[PDB]
RNA sequence: AGGUGAAAUUCUUGGAUUUAUUGAAGACUAACUACUGCGAAAGCAUUUGCCAAGGACGUUUUCAUUAAUCAAGAACGAAAGUUAGGGGAUCGAAGAUGAUCAGAUACCGUCGUAGUCUUAACCAUAAACUAUGCCGACUAGGGAUCGGGUGGUGUUUUUUUAAUGACCCACUCGGCACCUUACGAGAAAUCAAAGUCUUUGGGUUCUGGGGGGAGUAUGGUCGCAAGGCUGAAACUUAAAGGAAUU
């Protein structure tokens, strides 16, 4: 990781991160 | 009606006798009543007249052209749809012109075609929206409408028939040289699957 | 009393043409190339290679008996390199070492009214 | 630590200008950070041309140039020694 | 063992009666048939050559011209014109830094309907007592140049068909006119004029070209 | 006051059919249904009647066009194209 | 341009507009000068012109709609063709040819 | 023929590469081009025409405090990206591939979808940089240059003179900068501002308070989406960092 692809996985993260809560209610 | 082009009622003097003659043109966008239309060899160029080819100079736009000369029309003739003029060999007078397919014709520079683009253009990008929106489109075409896909029927009624589930079982693509009875899916398929591109052959 | 002829060489790199036209050009008469003289392709547009080209061209002058021309050397040119390639000026002093007598010398590199992007990339050819 | 006022190269007053592209690989940099050289080669070669004015026609006249604007990128202008190195000092100069 | 040049012809050429050396050289035609002949296939081609060694001197070391042929003539061939350029070479030779670079074309008709564009190109210079370094032009001057720089050139064309300036240019001269209606706007060092070409394919009207 | 804070015309069409669709059809329902101006009456009234249909309200004049606009990209640079090459035959 | 040299005249001199107007002008030999919108048709352009031809006036073809015109006149509607039937001060008059 | 350190993938006797003569399409604006210009910034370079806008200068013109900087709220905003039309020459995320390599769907080679142009919508981030808020005042020399004005028996321009226009010379206001040098500043690198500060106050807005966790979580909010804007804590650590020296 340097700090453009450390940024691109914390996107992926933030982003799985998301949409797991979707699939509760 | 039936037809997404607009039609021109247009009129001339019948030049062998003292009448009128109103020939029926499928309207090129920007012509409208009033306007007058030169049709011959020495007509000039611009939008609505009717030229034999050898005359338009490369790069023309023409439509409802002439595959022989005197046919009285049979190419670009669906709304927005039209030819280009790309080539003349001269001498042995013929025109090379390329299509809407992205084919390309060689047609006696005789052939006679309508300057412009057909009217009327555009009219696929909006959806249907409502099946009965389908329904009255093809009411004034044929009875092609609805399509039922043969993989919901017995083998009795079409080979993509039968099956437990809904199969088409063997191979789609049929060889051009099926029999008719047989010729139900991709026939002659040369490749299958997703594209990415468009024309412009050789 | 002496008669003419057009180089049109075109001198790149990997390969070097010498390519003599009447002044019209839609009749051509014998081109050779650069690897038709040598089978290399590292040795290719080597100056060894020019000379070889001029030679076996050059004897092919009175073929039906013609003697003089004149030259054209164009490097790629285009969107590419736009310099002379190696072979450029071998082949040259080549066939005027070689009897065949010219004059009028001209550059027709095609350059561009700066258009037409090029390839490699934006950070160029990394090695 | 800054290096040159001129950071890259070359520019105040403008933010943007468009780029060129290097001759030797095809980087991409901007006009004015570029480093351009005229070559102006003879079109004979060394020595090479006594050789063609005897094959001349013409009292000798002859004698063209080539005219190519070589713009370098930074990699390649050092990899091709056509620029140097400079001590901290030294580098101010034109 | 074809060898496609022992069959094949040898012809001749002029293509004026304007100049003095009007003959050319040669090629071939698969000798002439019943047609695939050098009557059918041969004269759709043109020329491309230089000048000094049309007028003489080497104050004209540049300028290479187009040569258009228009009917097979018996065993020659006189060809029109397809138009004419410049040196590839010797602009690079001209366009140096501190200086300003004008540049204007025009198109024109000739009374026939034969219409053709032709070019046209000059420079800055230092005034004699000049110490800036760039000898720039004012943009206003560049335009006001270029403004009657046009004036003059279509003010000669037009007043012409097809062939009645084409006797004018040779001489260096259109260069002088721009001169005396310049020099109050900005010195101007180099003026020239590059490119020329024919456009338009038209009625050829056969009893135009004997005249040369 | 403001009735659809996004569905404007397609508002007819209620929750049916897909979000994108009505968004589709809805950029040429407004074209095909404005009012334009005319070239020769100059008043802004001529709207589309049947497809590539276009009539002037007063002046009664009819032209061809696109099958939801008067005028489509294609035709105006055509138009500006034939203009382009007729420029050459005649001169 | 010439657009511009018009609203001089406005202040200045007196003008009517429309077909029914100036065709009365020109019946008169008072309008010394008329002005036709580009869009206008064909029919009426002709017949317009030979009111000048007998008249005694040459007509200024305008460059726009009856609506460019009309702002060009200062107006908020199309506007056909206008008539001058005195400049009082106003360049038009030499400003033709 | 191609291409390369070297090669291979590719084309070609229905004749490639090269040459000619015509043509078409789409992009781009070479060389001129610079320690030059313009714009609030992002940016802006072939021609001419139309539409409005603009700074500097000049002014013995008018108004007269109308101003400065700014929560809130707005306009514009590279490239990419989104949606839908047109357009798609080229180059080219992905992909296809041929090499290389221990492996190498990487750097190299050859193709190639999107994209690259565009219209109508979004989107609002870039090391959006001078990493230097804006307004005002003062504190050093120097020579250049762009625009403007003045001046001068000055050089070139003849129309028939002059007037302009180009150049020289002094000055001048306003720029883009630059060189010298610091008295002063500073951790230093360096700075005419980063000076006029423990001799600490001209006016004003925004930001920071050891390093991680983290621009994460949660709420809100803008976006179609990608994501933007706002933004913690538990926990954890004696460093992480700047500039210079050897
Ligand atoms: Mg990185
Ligand atoms: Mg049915
Ligand atoms: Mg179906
Ligand atoms: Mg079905
Ligand atoms: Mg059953
Ligand atoms: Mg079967
Ligand atoms: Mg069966
Ligand atoms: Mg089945
Ligand atoms: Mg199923
Ligand atoms: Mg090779
Ligand atoms: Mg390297
Ligand atoms: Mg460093
Ligand atoms: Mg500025
Ligand atoms: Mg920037
Ligand atoms: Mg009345
Ligand atoms: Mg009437
Ligand atoms: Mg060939
Ligand atoms: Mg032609
Ligand atoms: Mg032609
Ligand atoms: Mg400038
Ligand atoms: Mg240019
Ligand atoms: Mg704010
Ligand atoms: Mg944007
Ligand atoms: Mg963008
Ligand atoms: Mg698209
Ligand atoms: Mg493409
Ligand atoms: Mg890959
Ligand atoms: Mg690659
Ligand atoms: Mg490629
Ligand atoms: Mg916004
Ligand atoms: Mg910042
Ligand atoms: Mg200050
Ligand atoms: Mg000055
Ligand atoms: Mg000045
Ligand atoms: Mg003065
Ligand atoms: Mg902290
Ligand atoms: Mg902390
Ligand atoms: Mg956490
Ligand atoms: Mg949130
Ligand atoms: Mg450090
Ligand atoms: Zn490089
Ligand atoms: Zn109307």
């Amino acid at each position: 990781m340097r700090a453009k692809w450390r940024k691109k996985r914390t996107r992926r993260l933030k982003r799985k991160r998301r949409k797991v809560r979707a699939r509760s209610k | 009606s039936g037809r997404g082009a607009p039609l021109a009622k247009v009129v001339f003097r019948d030049p062998y006798k003292y009448r009128l003659r109103e020939e029926i043109f499928i309207a090129n966008e920007g012509v409208h009543t009033g306007q007058f239309i030169y049709a011959g060899k020495k007509a000039s160029l611009n939008v609505g007249n009717v030229l034999p080819l050898g005359s338009v100079p490369e790069g023309t736009i023409v439509s409802n052209v002439e595959e022989k000369p005197g046919d009285r029309g049979a190419l670009a003739r669906a709304s927005g749809n039209y030819v280009i003029i790309i080539g003349h060999n001269p001498d042995e007078n013929k025109t090379r012109v390329r299509l809407p397919s992205g084919a390309k014709k060689v047609i006696s520079s005789d052939a006679r075609g309508v300057i412009g683009v057909i009217a009327g253009g555009g009219r696929v990008d909006k959806p249907l929206l409502k099946a009965g929106r389908a329904f009255h489109k093809y009411r004034l075409k044929r009875n092609s409408w609805p399509k039922t896909r043969g993989v919901a029927m017995n083998p009795v009624d079409h080979p993509h028939g039968g099956g437990n589930h809904q199969h088409i079982g063997k191979a789609s693509t049929i060889s051009r040289g099926a029999v008719s009875g047989q010729k139900a899916g991709l026939i002659a398929a040369r490749r299958t699957g997703l594209l990415r591109g468009s024309q412009k052959t050789q | 009393s002496q008669v003419f002829g057009v180089a049109r060489i075109y001198a790149s790199f990997n390969d070097t043409f010498v390519h003599v036209t009447d002044l019209s050009g839609k009749e051509t008469i014998a081109r050779v190339t650069g690897g038709m003289k040598v089978k290399a392709d590292r040795d290719e547009s080597s100056p060894y290679a020019a000379m070889l080209a001029a030679q076996d061209v050059a004897a092919k002058c009175k073929e039906v008996g013609i003697t003089a021309v004149h030259v054209k050397i164009r490097a790629t040119g285009g969107t590419r390199t736009k310099t002379p390639g190696p072979g450029g000026q071998a082949a040259l002093r080549a066939l005027a070492r070689s009897g065949l007598r010219i004059g009028r010398i001209e550059d027709v590199t095609p350059v561009p009214s700066d258009s037409t992007r090029k390839k490699g990339g934006r950070r160029g050819r990394r090695l | 630590p800054k290096k040159r006022a001129s950071n890259g190269r070359n520019k105040k007053g403008r933010g943007h200008v468009k780029p060129v592209r290097c001759v030797n690989c095809s980087k991409s940099i901007p006009k004015d950070k570029a480093i351009k050289r005229m070559a102006i080669r003879n079109i004979v070669e060394a020595a090479a041309v006594r050789d063609l004015s005897e094959a001349s026609v013409y009292p000798e006249y002859a004698l063209p140039k080539t005219y190519n604007k070589l713009h370098y990128c930074v990699s390649c202008a050092i990899h091709a020694r056509i620029v140097r190195v400079r001590s901290r000092e030294d580098r101010k100069n034109r | 063992v074809v060898d496609p040049f022992t069959r094949k012809e040898w012809f001749d050429i002029k293509a004026p009666s304007t100049f003095e050396n009007r003959n050319v050289g040669k090629t071939l035609v698969n000798k002439s048939t019943g047609l695939k002949s050098a009557s059918d296939a041969l004269k759709g081609r043109v020329v491309e050559v230089c000048l000094a060694d049309l007028q003489g001197s080497e104050d004209h070391s540049f300028r290479k011209i187009k040569l258009r042929v228009d009917e097979v003539q018996g065993k020659n061939l006189l060809t029109n014109f397809h138009g004419m350029d410049f040196t590839t070479d010797k602009l690079r030779s001209m366009v140096r830094k501190w200086q300003t670079l004008i540049e204007a074309n025009v198109t024109v008709k000739t009374s026939d309907d034969y219409v053709l564009r032709i070019f046209a190109i000059a420079f800055t210079r230092k005034q004699a007592n000049q110490v800036k370094r760039h000898s720039y032009a004012q943009s206003s001057h560049i335009r006001a140049i270029r403004k009657v720089i046009s004036e003059i050139l279509t003010k000669e064309v037009q007043g012409s068909t097809l062939a009645q300036l084409t006797s004018k240019l040779i001489p260096e001269v259109i260069n002088k006119e721009i001169e005396n209606a310049t020099k109050d706007i900005f010195p101007l060092q180099n003026i020239h004029v590059r490119k020329v070409k024919l456009l338009k394919q038209p009625k050829f009207d056969v009893g135009a070209l004997m005249a040369l | 006051a403001k009735r659809t804070k996004k569905v404007g015309i397609t508002g007819k069409y209620g929750v049916r059919y897909g979000s994108s669709l009505r968004r589709q059809v809805k950029k040429l329902e407004i074209q095909q249904h404005a009012r334009y101006d005319c070239s020769f009456c100059g008043k802004k009234t001529v709207k589309r009647g049947a497809a590539g249909i276009w009539t002037c309200s007063c002046c009664k004049k009819t032209v061809a066009g696109g099958a939801y606009t008067v005028s489509t990209a294609a035709a105006a640079t055509v138009r500006s194209t034939i203009r382009r090459l007729r420029e050459m035959v005649e001169a | 341009s010439i657009n511009q040299k018009l609203a001089l005249v406005i202040k200045s001199g007196k003008y009517t507009l429309g077909y029914k107007s100036t065709v009365k002008s020109l019946r008169q030999g008072k309008s010394k000068l008329i002005i036709i919108a580009a869009n206008t048709p064909v029919l009426r352009k002709s017949e317009l012109e030979y009111y000048a031809m007998l008249s005694k006036t040459k007509v200024y073809y305008f460059q726009g709609g009856n609506n460019e015109l009309g702002t060009a006149v200062g107006k908020l509607f199309r506007v056909g063709v206008v008539s001058i039937l005195e400049a009082g001060d106003s360049d038009i008059l030499t400003t033709l040819a």
